[PDB]
């Protein structure tokens, strides 16, 4: 009958079997109970998409403990005004939210060991970047459809990060042929997965040329709806000996015959070239080339928070233990 | 010896 | 007196022809051809005075019909069995 | 089929909310949103900018997109 | 809290020093360390970390500095009291490992380890593998060693790998173990043998050094399954390799020269078996190996001299003895090699091609033709008949000694020749016999080669096929008087020449052309060229009062067939109706008149000098005796 | 084989040797040094863990726990939670598991002041941060 | 020992050669001393295309060898 | 004999063969009159040229009306255009003998390899040995296969010389045939490759014997008309 006896490995114990609501209903027990509700293990994984709560809520239960935290197309409208210690977490997702900036870089003035990270469709700038770049141990990146970044805070951010190897930046509309330059001269030559697709009159070819001489190991390359990538792209292209996925849909000035080229790489296993070759010839293009998917994954997977099943409430594998059902 | 245009099409 | 009671002798079996070497294959006519040595020749006999083989003979007159020694048509005059 | 409609718009960028058949539809995912190259290799066609912005959950193969100036 | 403290130390200090220990105490030791951390312990396990420390540096000053097996005795005894009771200890306290060690963010067990590596950082971990050494140095003779001192001194050190957070509990962690005991172990080892070896190599031979390096091999290898722990077993086996052979090369070669030239086939195989298991050393033994049989088969024929060129049985004999012997060898030392059995192929040709009998005879194309002849008289039909048995392993034999050799064109040529010889005068032994060697001929040297022989054979089949055909046709013409049979040859395959100018007198004309009717008209055109100068036949010579029979060629067949009108010719009578050329001629009468048949001016003169012109009278003479008819004049 | 527990009371349950090998204290208990007394633990409720243990010999060895407890569970309150209290001592891992669900599934769906009152755990903290907590977590 | 190429205002051109070059590197060349279009050229030697891939003794181009230029006009 | 060998090796460019590559497919521009080549099948070019600004086809030589319009449409060249095809055929297999022969190095190491491979794979040295001279005599038959054509191109040709090319063309396909038997099947068939490389090598140099003998008979009776 003596509660009062019960200590707080056992209490701990039973905390670590409920679910968010009736969890934050008991943690209004007592003081000793405040303490047990907050351990650095109870708020390991936490999953809140969709909401518009509070930033110094969120900055609380974001010290309390978070390795990796969910929270992708939700918003936390109104500015940050309490810092604490860089944050532990290491597995940060922000695709498609909706947050302003001055809240954006109250939090991630904060970032220490981002591991795996994503930040689409938010608005940055280059002091956010700058900030971002304490990260040296980061990953896998997805930066795409960003606004405000300038390519000199870019290409700082690239240097100070170092475990580049996967990297999604595609339909940010302020990207140029001088930010590819800044982006293969300031990356870690050891990326694998990169994304740089949409950019037709943005890019150009002679930085693909510089990105393929200082990186002959990228596997997972696209710059598809790239126009102005022309047929001697596909020599440096052939160039990499390693790469898997390629994907160039939507290039008019690109013929199946030459692509036929990048066929003769062995290496090469799946090809993303909707558009570029009409129905009844890729068959053609299977036949004479029996080792390749071609157009048949509509979608990467580069550091993208979720794919498949259509449930998915796992991330990257990470399945998060607290939600709301 | 320019195609597929990604313009707006018709209602 | 008599003495004849015994006999037994060797003939040697040879084509009915002056020099031997076929012109085409160059191998010794009781040789045998191209394919004949490379993996059953006959002796086939020209209207001139001239025999070569079978397997030399027939490609070389599918191909073109002279006599290949001397500018003439071709048409056979004795097989050879 | 593809039905589109007028150019709502907010207040600076421009919106123009489509509507897609079962083929077409049935393969929007709930996880996350296309990116625009993305659905234009699945083959729905309209003007420069319109990336797929945002999902609503009461039509869930139903797009809306958006598009700068 | 400070009340239960004293007792659970007299628990603790009980639980040392194993006096049995009860149940009930053991609950009221748990239940004092429950109670207590349910109250968050940090000071209990401070407690026990200083007691541990106290307890082992009061038993480390007893019992120090004692040289040799006592620290064995002491180390090994306190060793295993000490890990069973803090198991037990460990047992007593899980609570701590439970909750508390959990947060780690120390185990009791690895605890006590830690605390116990102290006492190994001693001169403890220098007296005690010193001494550890010293009593396995008793290798050579007193072998009351007690391995249990050895054995309890080995898992120490293995279970004292360290473990503290080095990634979690990881247990067969060697460390301690490959840098405390094993270095100084293979250094004394290599010092031991480096020592024995060359006191040993002074005062004995060396066909007992590879016994006693076999036996310290296996003696190693037996040991460290018993001692010590098992990754050590490649590395003290490459460390002895390396010393007790790899350093006496130069002695191991000089020895199998001697060994070599002697013929010990047992213990070349245990210097095998030595230098074998050191890597890539053996090619100085294949260029001894090879010298030497060249050598001695090169003497063994030289054995024989010119007395065995005339003679192909002795030369091929000798050869392929000498192969045989060695191979013999070979076939023990290098354990069915394939680089040996080079050595042994390269000599074996290197003095087969070119050697004492092709020395003298300034023809290195001889050796051939003598193995050719010696198939030749293998194959003829000889009177003591060789059985199959031996007649096919003896082939197997002959094809070995040839496959050696590599001048086959000569070869080609000589026994195309013989079997010629031996076809045409019908003289084989077995044609299935034949058959065999030319298969197998074939297929030593593919079907270009055989292909002159092979006409040779189905050439002969045809004849048999075609003579008792003619005899067929021969039923309705009635040959005159004569048994005919023909041999009717291509004109490419066999090695004869045309003819020798001759006139076929009138008897066998008949015969001549019927037959050549027959055949000429049989097949569409073919041009026989009759050659009469090896064409055999009998003689029934019935002028005479015995009615005597002569085995004689066509040749002597004219000229007697000469003889059926008249019995007293002339020289040159003969020579206008038969054609002969001087020297036939020549060689014709002489072998005429080696028998009397024949006689000449004279009766009994000299009857192999004379060479008369043909102003010379040929006689038959008439009353002639003869020791037999049926004499093969030829 | 057997052996026998004293109850902290005096009671003795004979219990065979592999039925109380689930106990991990017990099981190391028999493994070195191989009448117990145990202190710490209500005679009755040591007649309740050793029916729970004997029903469960056969074991192989929220979240849908078995039927069985929720007939063998259906018992007052105090002796649910000394209940759970000697399967922490004993450190019968399946009861205690068993027993950690139950409460979790005992605490859903009441207001705090019944979950003080049930728990009989006294309020401090309170009429001066209560409000402010229920902001710091207002959103729920 | 040089390689000589004919430029197409006439005047066969003259360069410095190894005779293990690579074709690129001759275009290269050739573009240096005149500016032409390094694409859009063949080669032609001794009535046969050199192509880009292999070496000079390889087509047998040895010193003191000319050979001839061609332009790719793509319409 | 060595005049036409000299003859043949003296090419400097062939110094009239490049003539008939000029007279194959260059036409001189209408403006800016240069050899020209078009490439393609799109037959609408434009002279790309720096300082040229006139437009044309290849086949019009001459107004630029027509491609675009429907005014003209284009209203010795094969006399030698086919012997750049003989001679490209014939310095083309010349220079695949040339180029097959400076690499007997690499194919030495390989089937030395290749022999002690088979060594330990259960048999003696004498696999060694027969590699070996076949590797020899296939070096040796194409080291006088590319003599004989250097021979086939200078001469006119009459009734014998079909014969000849018939039997050049016999060898080169068995020579071609035994390197790839030798550079194929190292790998176990090792009996039957053993018979088939004996018999291909034994023809092989059979049948260049008969070349050589047919070479020196046609210079002794003097039928060669060059
Ligand atoms: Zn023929
Ligand atoms: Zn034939
Ligand atoms: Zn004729
Ligand atoms: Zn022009
Ligand atoms: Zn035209």
């Amino acid at each position: 009958v003596s509660w009062d006896s019960l200590p707080d490995e056992l209490l701990l114990g039973i905390f670590s079997c409920l679910c968010l609501p009736e969890l934050l209903k008991v943690s209004g027990v007592c003081k000793r109970w405040y303490r047990l509700a907050s351990d650095e293990s109870l708020w390991q994984t936490l999953d809140l998409t969709g909401k518009n709560l509070h930033p110094d809520v969120t900055g609380r239960l974001l010290s309390q403990g978070v390795i990796a935290f969910r929270c992708p197309r939700s918003f936390m409208d109104q500015p940050l005004a309490e810092h604490f210690s860089p944050f532990r977490v290491q597995h940060m997702d922000l695709s498609n939210s909706v947050i302003e900036v001055s809240t954006l870089h109250g939090i991630l003035s904060q970032c220490s060991k981002l591991q795996n990270l994503s930040l689409e469709g938010l608005r940055l700038s280059d002091p956010i970047v700058n900030t971002l770049a304490k990260n040296s141990n980061l990953v896998r990146l997805n930066l795409s459809g960003c606004s405000g970044f300038s390519e000199f805070a870019l290409q700082t951010l690239l240097s100070s990060c170092s475990r580049l190897d996967e990297l999604n930046l595609s339909w940010c509309f302020d990207f140029t042929e001088k930010h590819v330059q800044v982006a293969v001269a300031h990356v870690s030559e050891t990326i694998t997965q990169l994304n740089l697709s949409g950019y037709r009159k943005n890019l150009q070819k002679s930085d693909l040329s510089t990105l393929v001489r200082r990186c002959p190991n990228l596997v997972h390359l696209d710059l598809s709806d790239s126009v102005m990538l022309k047929n001697d792209c596909f020599q440096e292209f052939f160039q990499l000996n390693y790469l898997q996925h390629l994907s160039l849909s939507r290039c008019y000035d690109i013929i199946p015959e030459t692509l036929l080229e990048l066929g003769e790489i062995p290496t090469l296993k799946t090809l993303q070239v909707f558009g570029i070759v009409p129905d009844g010839t890729l068959q053609l293009l299977k036949e004479a080339l029996p080792h390749l998917q071609i157009n048949c994954s509509h979608f990467t997977t580069i550091a993208r928070p979720t794919i498949g099943n259509k449930k998915n409430q796992e991330i990257w594998g990470i399945k998060c233990r607290l939600t709301l059902q | 010896s320019a195609g597929s245009v990604e313009q707006t099409p018709r209602r | 007196r008599f003495e004849v009671k015994k006999w037994n002798a060797v003939a040697l079996w040879a084509w009915d022809i002056v020099v031997d070497n076929c012109a085409i294959c160059r191998n010794h006519i009781m040789d045998l051809c191209i394919e004949c040595q490379a993996n059953e020749c006959t002796v086939a006999w020209g209207v001139c005075n001239h025999a070569f083989h079978f397997h030399c003979i027939s490609r070389w007159l599918k191909t073109r019909q002279v006599c290949p020694l001397d500018n003439r048509e071709w048409e056979f005059q004795k097989y050879g069995h | 089929q593809i039905y589109y409609s007028d150019k709502y718009d907010d207040e600076e960028f421009e919106y123009r909310h489509v509507m897609l058949p079962k083929d077409i539809a049935k393969l929007v995912p709930k996880t996350h949103l296309m990116s625009e190259s993305e659905w234009r290799n699945l083959g729905v066609q309209q003007s420069q900018g319109w990336v797929h912005y945002m999902i609503h959950e009461p039509e869930p193969h139903i797009l809306l997109f958006r598009r700068p100036l | 809290l400070d009340q239960i403290w004293d007792d659970l130390r007299a628990g603790i200090q009980q639980v040392y020093t194993r006096q049995s220990m009860a149940k009930s105490r053991y609950m009221e030791l748990y239940t004092h360390v429950y109670n207590y951390c349910t109250s968050v312990g940090l000071e209990l396990y401070k407690r026990l970390k200083e007691f541990l420390k106290n307890y082992l540096t009061n038993l480390l000053k007893d019992g120090e500095d004692l040289m040799d097996e006592s620290v064995l005795k002491f180390y090994t005894q306190q060793w295993e009291d000490y890990r069973f009771s803090s198991k037990v200890l460990n047992g007593i306290c899980a609570y701590l490992n439970r909750h508390w060690v959990r947060r780690e963010c120390y185990e009791i067990y690895s605890l006590a380890l830690v605390t116990w590596r102290d006492c190994l950082f001693r001169p403890l971990n220098k007296q005690v593998t010193n001494a550890v050494l010293k009593l396995i140095e008793k290798e050579r003779n007193g072998e009351t060693i007690n391995t249990r001192l050895i054995s309890g001194v080995v898992q120490s050190y293995v279970e004292l790998g360290l473990n503290e957070d080095d990634a979690f509990a990881k247990g067969p962690t060697l460390t301690v173990y490959k840098e405390s005991f094993e270095s100084q172990f293979l250094a004394d080892t290599e010092r031991f043998y480096t020592r024995e070896s060359t006191e040993f190599l002074q005062q004995n031979p060396v066909t007992e050094y590879m016994k006693k390096a076999e036996a310290r091999l296996l003696e190693e290898q037996r040991r460290v399954q018993v001692y010590l722990h098992e990754s050590t077993q490649d590395e003290l086996a490459r460390k002895c390799e390396q010393v007790l052979i790899e350093k006496h090369l130069e002695i191991f070669h000089t020895e199998f020269q001697n060994l070599l030239d002697a013929d010990k086939n047992e213990d070349l195989g245990r210097m095998y078996n030595l230098v074998s298991r050191i890597q890539d050393g053996l090619g100085e033994l294949k260029k001894l190996l090879e010298t030497h049989i060249h050598n001695q088969g090169l003497a063994a024929i030289e054995k024989c001299g010119e007395a065995a060129l005339n003679d192909p049985k002795m030369y091929v004999q000798t050869v392929l003895d000498v192969h045989k012997k060695y191979n013999a060898l070979v076939m023990s030392a290098f354990n069915n090699d394939a680089g040996f059995v080079a050595a042994l192929d390269k000599a074996c040709g290197r003095f087969i091609n070119n050697n004492a009998v092709t020395k003298m005879a300034q023809s290195s194309s001889k050796s051939p033709e003598l193995l050719a002849r010696y198939c030749d008289s293998l194959l003829k039909k000889s009177s003591k008949n060789p059985e199959e048995a031996e007649l096919e392993d003896t082939l197997n034999q002959v094809m070995v000694v040839f496959k050696y050799i590599e001048d086959k064109d000569v070869f080609q040529k000589f026994y195309a020749k013989m079997l010629a010889k031996r076809l045409v005068h019908q003289n084989s032994a077995s044609d299935d016999a034949e058959a065999s060697m030319i298969s197998k001929l074939k297929q030593a040297c593919g079907f270009e080669y055989t292909s002159k022989l092979q006409r040779m054979f189905q050439d002969i089949g045809v004849s048999k096929d075609l003579n008792e055909q003619f005899k067929k046709h021969l039923t309705n013409s009635e040959p005159l008087d004569l048994d005919f049979s023909i041999q009717v040859l291509s004109s490419g395959s066999w090695p004869f020449q045309q003819s020798c100018t001759f006139a076929l007198p009138s008897e066998l004309e008949r015969s001549y052309q019927r037959f050549t009717a027959f055949y000429a008209s049989r097949h569409s055109g073919r041009k026989l060229t009759w050659l009469y100068q090896l064409s055999k036949g009998e003689l029934v010579t019935n002028c005479f009062k015995n009615r005597y029979t002569l085995q004689a060629s066509t040749f002597q067949m004219a000229i007697l067939l000469q003889y059926n009108t008249e019995d007293a010719y002339t020289v040159q009578q003969l020579t206008d109706s038969t054609q002969i050329k001087m020297d036939i001629l020549a060689q014709v009468l002489q072998i005429l008149l080696k028998s009397k048949l024949l006689v000449l001016e004279d009766e009994n003169a000299n009857v192999d000098e004379v060479e008369l012109k043909p102003d010379t009278l040929i006689k038959l003479y008439l009353g002639y005796k003869n020791k037999k008819l049926r004499v093969n004049i030829n | 084989p057997s052996i026998k527990l004293q109850s902290s009371d005096g009671e003795i349950f004979e219990v065979d040797v592999e039925i109380a090998k689930q106990s991990v204290t017990i099981k190391t208990m028999l493994e070195d040094l191989g009448p117990v007394p145990l202190p710490n633990v209500n005679a009755a409720i040591l007649k309740k863990v050793i029916q729970w243990c004997t029903h469960h010999k056969d074991d192989p060895p929220t979240d849908d726990i078995p039927v069985w407890d929720q007939e063998f569970l259906k018992v007052d309150q105090g002796t649910l939670f000394e209940l759970i209290l000697a399967a922490n001592y004993l450190d019968i891992k399946g009861l205690l598991d068993v027993t950690c669900k139950t409460v979790a599934n005992m605490i859903k769906g009441k207001t705090p002041e019944e979950i003080r009152k049930t728990f009989n755990i006294k309020n401090d903290f309170t009429e001066e941060e209560e409000a402010q907590v229920r902001k710091e977590n207002q959103w729920c | 020992m040089q390689i000589f190429v004919k430029t197409l205002t006439g005047k066969t051109i003259t360069l410095e050669v190894e005779p293990s070059d690579t074709i690129e590197n001759v275009k290269a060349k050739i573009q240096d001393k005149e500016g032409i279009p390094p694409d859009q050229q063949r080669l032609i030697f001794a009535g046969k295309q050199l192509e880009d891939g292999r070496t000079l003794s390889d087509y047998n181009i040895q010193k003191e060898s000319t050979l001839h230029l061609v332009l790719r006009l793509r319409g | 004999k060595c005049k036409w060998l000299k003859k043949w090796i003296k090419k400097c460019d062939d110094d009239s063969e490049t003539s008939n590559w000029i007279a194959a497919n260059t036409k001189e521009c209408p403006k800016c009159h240069v050899t020209i080549e078009k490439d393609g099948g799109c037959n609408h070019m434009v002279c790309r040229n720096q300082n040229c600004k006139a437009e044309f086809c290849w086949v019009c030589l001459g107004p630029w009306e027509p491609h675009g319009s429907a005014w003209y449409n284009c209203n010795a060249q094969e006399r030698s255009r086919a012997a750049l095809q003989r001679y490209l055929f014939y310095c083309n297999r010349y220079m695949n003998h040339m180029q097959s022969l400076r690499a007997a190095h690499k194919l030495y190491a390989q089937v030395k390899q290749k022999m002690e491979e088979m060594q330990q794979h259960n048999m003696s040295w004498i696999e060694v040995q027969f590699l070996k001279k076949a590797v020899d005599v296939l070096c040796q038959c194409r080291a006088t296969l590319m003599y004989t054509y250097v021979f086939a191109f200078y001469l006119k040709k009459n009734n014998q010389s079909i014969i000849f090319e018939n039997n050049q063309a016999d060898l080169e396909n068995a020579t071609a045939v035994l390197s790839g038997y030798l550079e194929r099947d190292i790998s176990d068939s090792l009996q039957d490759i053993k018979q088939k490389v004996q018999d291909k090598y034994r023809y092989c140099e059979s049948r260049r014997r008969v070349l050589l003998q047919h070479v020196h008979e046609g210079y002794e009776k003097d039928l060669w008309e060059y």
